[PDB]
């Protein structure tokens, strides 16, 4: 019945972190 | 105290995440009588479900 | 001259749900008051100080 | 809550959408198709998307949804937008193919297949009982054996 | 003409008389065929020998003339008796296979497979027109996808 992959495996969350950008 | 004589294993595997999830693996399918030369009509293959303890 | 104080300040429990992400939390507020010191300082130099009155 | 059916009886056989690759096999990809789509159901054309049995005119049945085994876990459902989006509907058209039966249906070998054609959670069931509501005749589909538990292998003379 | 299509800002798509070999496929040698069978048109069976469709009324009908990529540079045309001899005329008879498609023509995917049974250079070539002249339906036999200009992908569903 529909699969064996666990949903949230199905996704990869990047490793590289992109930090917020302000005025310079 | 008489739980962990009991005989329950304890798990210190979670880390410090705020829930548990663990995952099951069945194999489902059945072989079937065959012939010298045929083609197979049973299919062995897997499934699968999930649990979460937070 | 006029003096200017911030503080941050985390837990175990969430440096650790932090580390999670491999995110060093100290090490991202230490960071993140260096980012805004510099921040400040280019205000103080254009804008100069607004209590916090308004 | 905690894992279903904790000992099985038996060992259960073939999942419905599943398709045997020793015989003759075509599963086909559609890219565009309907959220929420079933495995493991016989599945229509409609407007150019592979889309559930509703109660229709004559659909065009295009197949049996295949079950993907690298799926997201949970109920047969091909899905869009989220997690566990399905990027194609993953279609079996030729072959030898699981498909849920309704229960109420005692099919046996080489009896034409009839799918369930209603706006219901039976859309997509196959079955023996041609007076079965909302029965239609898949064209060229045989029942071949029960696989497991409301689930037979039909067999696709020609393709869907 | 020089060289046709100087630059294109997109790769060629399938020519006609290509099968993909990825799903149940059959291209069946015949031995003996008519001096002028386009590669990538439906050809017919008759009087012991694959030919291309004529005034005939109820052609069986083999399937693509498959092409020979490794034939002769030039038309798509099976020839005997020259350089460019063709020994048997090679014809896919069951899967998916590329056919040209009447320059009129609007088909899409599921759509029933009308050859064109004429006396002609348009002899064979795949139409979803019923209404369209000197056509005949090629039962078992459906649209899948556009491939190239007038080219389609069809899906022969039986052996043809």
């Amino acid at each position: 019945e529909g699969g064996i992959i666990l949903a949230r495996n199905l996704e990869h969350v990047s490793s590289e972190i992109f930090t917020q950008e302000f005025a310079g | 105290l008489t739980f962990l004589q009991g005989g329950i294993v304890v798990n210190n595997e979670g880390g410090y995440a705020t829930s548990v999830t663990k995952l099951k693996l069945k194999a489902e399918g059945g072989f079937r009588e065959s012939g010298n030369d045929t083609n197979t009509t049973g299919k062995i293959t897997l499934s699968g479900e999930s649990d979460s303890i937070p | 001259v006029f003096t200017l104080e911030g503080e941050s300040d985390w837990s175990e429990i969430e440096l650790k749900q932090a580390e999670l992400q491999n995110v060093n939390l100290p090490s991202r507020y230490f960071e993140a008051h260096a980012e805004l010191y510099n921040r400040k300082i280019d205000e103080l130099g254009y804008l100069g100080q607004t209590r916090t009155d308004g | 809550m905690a894992f279903n059916n904790a000992v099985l009886q038996e060992v259960s056989d073939l999942p419905a959408g599943e398709v045997i690759k020793a015989s003759p096999h075509n599963v086909s990809a559609f890219e565009v198709f309907q959220n929420g789509l079933i495995e493991g159901r016989f599945v229509k054309f409609d407007a150019g998307s592979i889309d559930i049995l509703d109660a229709s005119a004559t659909p065009t049945i295009a197949g049996i949804a295949k079950r993907k085994v690298t799926g997201e876990i949970g109920p047969g459902v091909y899905s869009t937008s989220g997690i566990e989006i399905d990027q194609v509907a993953e279609v079996i058209n030729f072959g030898f193919a699981t498909v849920t039966v309704q229960d109420a249906a005692a099919p046996s070998k080489y009896d034409p297949v009839y799918a369930i054609n209603l706006d219901s959670a039976e859309a997509g069931k196959a079955t023996e009982n041609s007076g079965a509501t909302g029965a239609l005749a898949v064209a060229d589909c045989v029942f071949w054996e029960q696989k497991a538990a409301n689930v037979w292998l039909v067999r696709m003379n020609k393709f869907l």
